């Protein structure tokens, strides 16, 4: 507010081309506008930042605590993942940050081979990290069923 | 058309031992 | 002490070894 | 049409070229030789010694040609005059070269690169300094003696059908003027006896080097059948490019190729910036703009948002500027030669460099990109003379309200503050006063000795500059209270720099800094070295820490060019981003006590502070800080070089003084005529008067320097550093000029070099210009200068680090000699050397080079490695011995001996070297052989080589042979200050270490070390290496007697290692089709060998490569510092097999604090051990360096999901075991892509009949348990591994 | 003749090291021209019934 | 030969023309 | 400052060598500088109570 | 032909 | 039962020097 | 003849995220000749009912 507080403010006229209350109705009376102001939401006030990984110890101690055996967690708690992966949890994230506007569902790649391992994980996890409650869901129903049955 | 199997040398020495005896 | 190979006798047997490549294809 | 063939056939007829009457067969392993030399046969007939005939052996030998010595023929060197057969072009640049040459009387005696000197008949000073500097300015080292690559250039010309200028102007020239010179061919770097000019050598090795890149291109577009190369769409002939600026650089070649580089690179920058639509690749990564997590997609083309923006006021000025700069270059070049010419099809090109449009996605337009920056690698090293000049005090600019110099300092200042508080957060510390003398040895790389030290062996006594005998024969007198007060202030006491030779510019200088004075700097700066070295981290501008923001030690960390460098694509391929790059002229001058020393050592005495306590031999460390900077200590000193030489006429020096010509102590050179002092020599100096030059002696001469010296323990900290102020004034002052115009989004710093990347929310002209004006303005006001012609701002274009990103590729630049080289190599190893040079030739090929002529060179230089090394042996029916007797018959003989040029491809472990001729990047081992043998379609291949592999005689190779007469007379005083807490308490016992000697760790027990310490650096010294050398004779006929032409291919290489070789127990078999769709990736340029290989298998997404055991425990002892030169990963292995299993942490810690090693990372690497307990095997991994190269990091080979999709394997096999079939599996499916092969998964076969199983068991069992060590190191049988061995195969 | 998934069986029937049995011992193995022969012969009864 | 390795080089870059 | 007989942790702690917790895992670790400080300052705090 | 059992036998010399 | 022995006299004698 | 316009099968969130269109390996086939003439037909048929 430095432009109010100067030894001259007494004696000054001020003239505004625009006012700030702006009425939000006119903004969705646009015929199917939707999608527009998503994409205007998204390119405005989305901030960035880097993913960063918990500590080394946590599965050390837990999940690979006996070395004699081998179950599914520990066989994939080894695992780097490659690039499109990374791409695919930037897409689990933005469809979390936006609750019933965006939601996911689950794609087979072409010529792949499923693992039973990565099933049962993403099975066990899914209920844990996303919501399907009675006022808004993340999920389609397919792999709500799909989880259910992993 | 296609190339084939790369035998062992265990294999080789079975068709060493063919050979002298 | 273990099992050698020699290359020498190897050039000689060359036809064998495409023999029994063809037959287990 | 198989390589193996006309290749063998070009080098047999290079062969009979050299050596006229030659019978080298094809199928003969090696071809012996003998040769005449005089030089010791006048010396033995002066001094009363006889001989038999004279020299009528020549007067037969070069006639008849049929001198026979025990049948060995005798034959000779072909001269000069017919080694292009006497073929004439009467070639234009001939006689420009001709016209270029210029009178002795217009010599500069301080010229930077001298010019075309005639030759005088008579003798006379002037022509002896020219000589004098000739010989080690002029002079050529390199490998390989140049007619060798004159007859192989004329042959490939003869070959190809095709003529190079280069041969055409050599040929004109030995055509009239016969032999230019002489090269001695078992010493490379004698060369003498200069003929015409005394620029003819490098001349001709120029004219070497263009011929290449002549048939480099020609082979080159034979791969894409295309006509000519593409510029937008415009035909246009780059040999006619070529030759154009050969014609050009021929007179004073050194000096306008290195002022004329520039613009070549500022164009191939900025072509096709403005095309009205633009082609890119489409890419993806994280968040931050410096990740690495790329991956590629599709090719796309879309409107260029930009266009507009090009016709502003500064991209006309660097335009402008460009070009007035071509026109000095060729205005200069034709006054100096009467030449006429200009440089036609590069104005045509350039005059619309914005708007034409640049195609990725086409071979014609990315060879040429290519081709503009490999041109300028003609020239050889940019040898160049220097000299000494004052600071001139007067010009630096004082701080002053209407500047920002003061806040530049404080910035820095600040800086450094918190860089030694996040180098303190990572626990580092500075060391202790015992951990001084411990770790002085800790000294940075870019650092070098000052003073030498001797070396006394028994009697001779040799001088050396290395850092490790340095201190350890003289780091106890560093900090002794006698030289640390004394100052480098006066005449008596100065210090002397160095000089240093790069690929591209000039002669580089080095500063050679006491020990004195880079220990109390390595005290302060060490930290800062170890933090800053880290990667992957974050350059956000609002991000508190400081860490990611440098990318000094995060230079060649990773290996692969294109995988540490993919931000650059990235970026280059995004709309939205805009990026700035700042570079400086004259920037170390520019680093001034006003802007950069006393903030410095304020910064740096107020982080000490908290450290002040400890006691460093009862020095205060303020004052530590003052030895380490000071007045007369670093600022202010004064250093020697170059003798100022000043010309006079040879009269006046009669009209001299006795007294003036009172020669001091200074060194004068022997062309010169030295005085007393410089005033008295002023009084005779004139223009004109061109008959002698005089260099005073009382020292008068040497420079005072008192800004930054390269020799300091924290240059690149400090200029980075320095760097990073100037870079945050920049943005503080574009921010608040223009609020909102321009927002910074990532910011690097490396060297002198800075990097921007920002989004640019204007198409507006002016606001731009102004924009500009003001980054250049708040530069200017920081006290520097940056040069607005080679200042970087572009959408669409990225350079760092030599690295150019263009529209998503990369494109490559070639800079590797080939030819020449920086300084002499003694190859002590010539299998070791040739496998460097592969590599070299490997990165090459990667950077876009032929891979034909790769393999045509590769097997011309094999053969000639080992030729001239033999002397004092001579050979008589097929029995190899000692030089004749005292008879003294034929004591004038030398036997020479040539390597088969298809030993290029027969495996090390016998006589040869690795190379694979289908590919290059595809090592050749025993088991490769015989499955390459094993397929069919390889077998016209392998048909020369089918009938050669036993016939390879031993290399040579010194650095093994070692002998029980290595006595010095320097002695140890300092192993005893190296030694850390544990072993000082070791020794510092009276008898306890008799009770420690059980132990297994033997020779680096307390007491030992120092005594191994001494061996090592011994043996990794060059003072005695010739007396072993001398003695290594004898060994080598003894090898060569025993030697024996026979093949065995052992699977078991050792009883403690093994190799891939192991993977040959089982059966492969090739099975089931996969997704043939081709991948992406962003080297588009290159050879089709590599490029099916990167179509096929896509390139690295992984950030892992898998690791062996022994490169984890190296990777950790990465982290010790003082030890990683003396201990290997080998004496961990077999410390931990030897002392058992049932061990805990503690106990593996006990036993690393008395292996020396620090805590911390005996820490890591004894709970790494723990947690790798239960699955760990006594088994040795010893690979042949496969997958090491600079290809093979590109591909996605050797990881978690290259073994998951491409290989099946028995759950028996452990870690190692299954590493080795991962190495094999690698080596297999490159192969198979590398022939077209159809892609197919690998499985690995165990057959039912029981005895195949059987004696797979009895193999595994006697590889884990050897009957022969079994016995020695008593190994437990409670291992699991040997316990699971029982049922594993039953 | 396609296989399995590798690691339906590395998950389950190798999954402790230090034991084994009789479907353990034979997971590995590979066929002979004979017994992928056989195999042939139980698909072509299984594809007649009766 | 070299001709059945140039035949893919080939192919792709008329897809990406 | 004294410390106990290695042979407690070598009977008790890592008695099964194919196990692993949260009091086996630091078993091995060793004080830096600032830890051997914080280890006199706790013993400091008991000597004087309250 | 040996057996891990008969090792330990062997090795306790 | 051969380690601990050494391992007590060397940690003893670290003690003892520092 | 006019091509739908592309953005009716795919909408961009982000520069990095994209939606994906059931058919689009058929969207990326271009017609030969003799389905460019069947096409031709097939308008030729709807234009003139019986």
């Amino acid at each position: 507010q430095e432009v109010l507080t100067d030894f001259r403010r007494q004696d000054t006229i001020w003239v505004l081309a625009l006012q700030l209350p702006v009425n939000p109705q006119v903004v969705w009376d646009v015929p199917r506008s939707s999608i527009a102001n998503l994409i205007m939401n998204i390119a405005t006030c989305l901030p960035t930042g880097e993913y960063i990984a918990p500590n080394p110890r946590i599965s050390s101690i837990t999940l690979t605590q006996r070395i004699t055996t081998t179950g599914p967690f520990a066989i994939l708690t080894g695992s780097t993942p490659t690039a499109q992966q990374l791409n695919d949890v930037r897409k689990i994230y933005l469809a979390l940050m936006f609750p019933g506007q965006i939601i996911l569902d689950l794609k087979i790649d072409p010529g792949e081979r499923m693992d039973p391992a990565v099933r049962m994980v993403a099975g066990v996890v899914g209920h844990l990290l996303f919501t399907a409650g009675g006022r808004f869901t993340n999920l389609t129903q397919n792999m709500a069923r799909q989880l259910d049955i992993a | 058309s296609d190339s084939g199997p790369l035998l062992s040398v265990f294999a080789l020495q079975e068709i060493m031992q063919k050979v002298r005896q | 002490s273990g099992p050698l190979l020699s290359v020498f006798a190897l050039q000689e047997i060359m036809q064998k070894v495409r023999q029994v490549q063809a037959d287990y294809m | 049409v198989a390589i193996t063939v006309q290749g063998a056939q070009l080098i047999k007829r290079v062969v009979e070229r050299f050596y006229p009457g030659i019978a080298f067969n094809i199928n003969e392993g090696a071809c012996y030789i003998y040769k005449f030399s005089d030089h010791i046969r006048r010396i033995r007939m002066k001094h009363g010694t006889k001989y038999r005939r004279q020299a009528e052996e020549i007067i037969r030998n070069i006639s008849l040609r049929k001198e026979r010595l025990y049948g060995i023929p005798v034959l000779d060197e072909v001269e000069w005059k017919y080694v292009f057969d006497g073929q004439t072009f009467q070639s234009y640049a001939f006689e420009v070269y001709v016209n270029s040459i210029l009178p002795w009387s217009e010599l500069d005696p301080e010229e930077e690169f001298l010019r075309n000197y005639r030759v005088s008949r008579e003798m006379t000073e002037v022509e002896k300094f020219i000589e004098f500097r000739a010989k080690n300015e002029m002079q050529i080292y390199g490998d390989i003696p140049i007619k060798v690559w004159c007859c192989f250039i004329n042959e490939l010309s003869a070959e190809l059908k095709h003529v190079p200028l280069g041969m055409q102007v050599m040929a004109d020239f030995v055509n009239r003027f016969d032999s230019p010179f002489h090269q001695g061919n078992r010493d490379l770097s004698n060369l003498e006896d200069f003929q015409v000019a005394y620029t003819t050598p490098l001349l001709f090795e120029m004219c070497c080097m263009e011929s290449i890149l002549e048939f480099n291109i020609k082979m080159r577009m034979r791969e894409e059948e295309i006509s000519a190369l593409e510029f937008g769409d415009m035909k246009v002939d780059p040999v006619g490019l070529l030759r154009e600026f050969f014609i050009l650089c021929l007179p004073h070649p050194k000096k306008i190729n290195n002022v004329l580089r520039a613009p070549y690179s500022w164009f191939v920058k900025m072509w096709g910036v403005g095309a009205d639509p633009i082609v890119v690749l489409q890419s993806t990564a994280g968040d931050d703009r410096n990740s690495k997590d790329v991956f590629y997609d599709k090719f796309r083309t879309e409107p260029n948002r930009y266009k507009a923006l090009f016709r502003s006021s500064f991209y006309n000025e660097s335009r402008r500027m460009n070009e007035e700069k071509i026109l000095e270059a060729v205005k200069y070049s034709q006054k100096l030669g009467s030449h006429d010419r200009r440089l036609p099809l590069f104005e045509k090109m350039l005059k619309t460099v914005y708007t034409t449009p640049f195609y990725p996605h086409k071979s014609s337009n990315m060879i040429l990109a290519s081709f503009l920056l490999s041109i300028q690698t003609i020239t050889g090293y940019g040898r160049a003379w220097v000299k000494n000049v004052s600071t001139e005090f007067d010009k630096q600019l004082k701080p002053n309200p209407s500047n920002l110099v003061q806040d530049v300092s404080d910035l820095t200042r600040e800086f450094f503050k918190q860089a030694y508080v996040e180098a303190k957060e990572r626990r580092e510390e500075i060391v202790k006063p015992e951990d001084l003398y411990t770790s002085m040895l800790r000294l940075a790389r870019n650092t070098s000795s000052g003073f030498s030290t001797e070396i006394y062996v028994k009697l001779i006594k040799i001088n050396s500059r290395i850092k490790a005998l340095v201190i350890f024969t003289k780091g106890h007198t560093v900090f002794t209270d006698e030289e640390l007060h004394k100052k480098y202030n006066s005449v008596e006491l100065y210090q002397t720099k160095g000089s240093r030779d790069v690929p591209i510019k000039a002669t580089r200088t080095i500063y050679s800094i006491n020990l004195s004075v880079l220990v109390p700097q390595l005290i302060v700066t060490l930290p800062l070295n170890e933090y800053f070295s880290r990667v992957g981290g974050i350059t956000s501008p609002d991000y508190k820490k400081i860490g990611g923001k440098v990318i000094v030690g995060d230079l060649e960390a990773t290996g692969s060019r294109v995988m540490d460098a993919a931000d650059c694509f990235r970026n280059s391929a995004d709309r939205d981003i805009f990026t700035i790059a700042i570079d400086y002229s004259e920037y170390d001058t520019h680093l001034t006590r006003h802007n950069f020393r006393t903030g410095m050592l304020q910064g740096i005495r107020e982080a000490m502070a908290p450290y002040r306590d400890l006691r460093y031999e009862g020095y205060t460390l303020e004052q530590i800080i003052d030895f380490g900077y000071g007045e007369g200590r670093v600022a202010n000193t004064l250093w020697n070089g170059k003798r100022r030489l000043f010309k006079t006429t040879f009269d006046a020096y009669i009209r001299l003084d006795e007294s003036e010509r009172d020669k001091g102590s200074f060194k004068v050179p022997k062309g010169v005529l030295p005085v007393s002092s410089v005033d008295v020599a002023n009084r005779i100096a004139v223009d004109k008067g061109f008959d002698t030059l005089i260099a005073a002696t009382d020292g008068s001469d040497l420079a005072l320097i008192d800004t930054h010296l390269s020799g300091e323990n924290s240059t690149l900290i400090a200029n980075s550093m320095h760097n990073m102020a100037i870079g945050t004034l920049m943005q503080r002052e574009v921010g608040r000029e223009q609020p909102g115009v321009l927002t910074f989004l990532s910011e690097q710093y490396v060297g002198d070099d800075t990097l921007f990347y920002t989004k640019l929310h204007t198409t507006d002209t002016k606001v731009f210009d102004k924009v500009a004006a003001s980054i250049f303005d708040t530069v200017a006001k920081c006290g520097h200068e940056a040069s607005p012609s080679k200042t970087m701002m572009t959408p669409y274009s990225v350079e760092k680090t030599q690295t150019h990103a263009k529209q998503g590729c990369y494109v490559p630049q070639d800079r590797m000699m080939i030819i020449s080289s920086e300084r002499r190599k003694d190859i002590e190893d010539v299998q070791g050397y040739v496998r460097s040079q592969v590599q070299t030739m490997i990165t090459k090929v990667s950077r876009g080079f032929c891979h034909d002529l790769a393999q045509l060179i590769l097997m011309l230089k094999t053969t000639f490695i080992g030729a001239w090394k033999m002397k004092r042996t001579i050979k008589e029916d097929a029995m190899y011995r000692d030089r004749k007797f005292d008879s003294n018959d034929e004591d004038g003989f030398t036997l020479i001996q040539i390597r088969n040029p298809l030993a290029l491809y027969v495996p090390i472990g016998w006589n040869g070297y690795g190379a694979h001729p289908a590919a290059l990047n595809i090592v050749m081992t025993e088991e490769m052989y015989v499955d390459s043998i094993m397929i069919s379609k390889l077998d016209e291949i392998m048909a020369p080589i089918r009938r050669i592999v036993h016939d390879i005689p031993p290399c040579w190779n010194e650095t093994q042979g070692d002998k029980r007469g290595l006595i010095s007379a320097t002695k140890m005083s300092f192993f005893s200050k190296m030694a850390r807490p544990a072993v000082q308490a070791a020794l510092s016992d009276p008898q306890i270490i008799n009770l420690v000697e059980e132990l297994p760790l033997g020779e680096f027990s307390p007491g030992r070390i120092s005594r191994t310490m001494m061996h090592s650096a011994l043996l990794k010294e060059s003072s005695a290496r010739t007396l072993l050398s001398s003695g290594y004779e004898l060994e080598y006929q003894k090898a060569l007697n025993s030697w024996i032409t026979q093949v065995s291919m052992r699977l078991g290489e050792e009883s403690g290692v093994i190799s891939t070789s192991y993977a040959k127990l089982f059966d492969v078999y090739f099975e089931g089709e996969l997704d043939g769709a081709p991948h992406m990736f962003p080297d588009q340029n290159l050879s089709p060998q590599f490029y099916i290989q990167k179509m096929m298998i896509g390139p690295r997404v992984s950030s892992r490569v898998r690791n062996s055991y022994v490169d984890r425990i190296d990777v950790i002892l990465r982290k010790d510092v003082v030890m990683r030169g003396f201990i290997t990963a080998n004496t961990i292995l077999n410390v931990i097999e030897k002392l058992g299993t049932n061990h805990s942490v503690g106990d593996l810690v006990t036993v690393f604090t008395l292996m020396n090693i620090e805590t911390r990372v005996a820490e890591e690497l004894a709970e790494y051990m723990t947690s790798e307990k239960i699955r760990f095997d006594a088994l040795k991994l010893l690979k042949k360096g496969i997958a090491g190269d600079e290809f093979t990091m590109s591909l996605n080979v050797a990881t978690q999901d290259f073994i998951d999709t491409y290989l099946a394997y028995p759950y028996q096999l452990t870690k190692t075991e299954v590493d080795a079939i991962s190495l094999y599996c690698t080596q297999m499916i490159m192969l198979r892509a590398a022939l077209g092969l159809p892609k197919k998964k690998m499985k690995i076969v165990v057959t039912d009949d029981a005895k195949k199983r059987y004696k797979i068991r009895l193999q595994r069992f006697r590889t884990h348990v050897p009957k022969i060590k079994v016995l020695k190191k008593l190994i437990d049988p409670n291992r699991m591994t040997v316990r699971n061995l029982e049922n594993q195969f039953v």
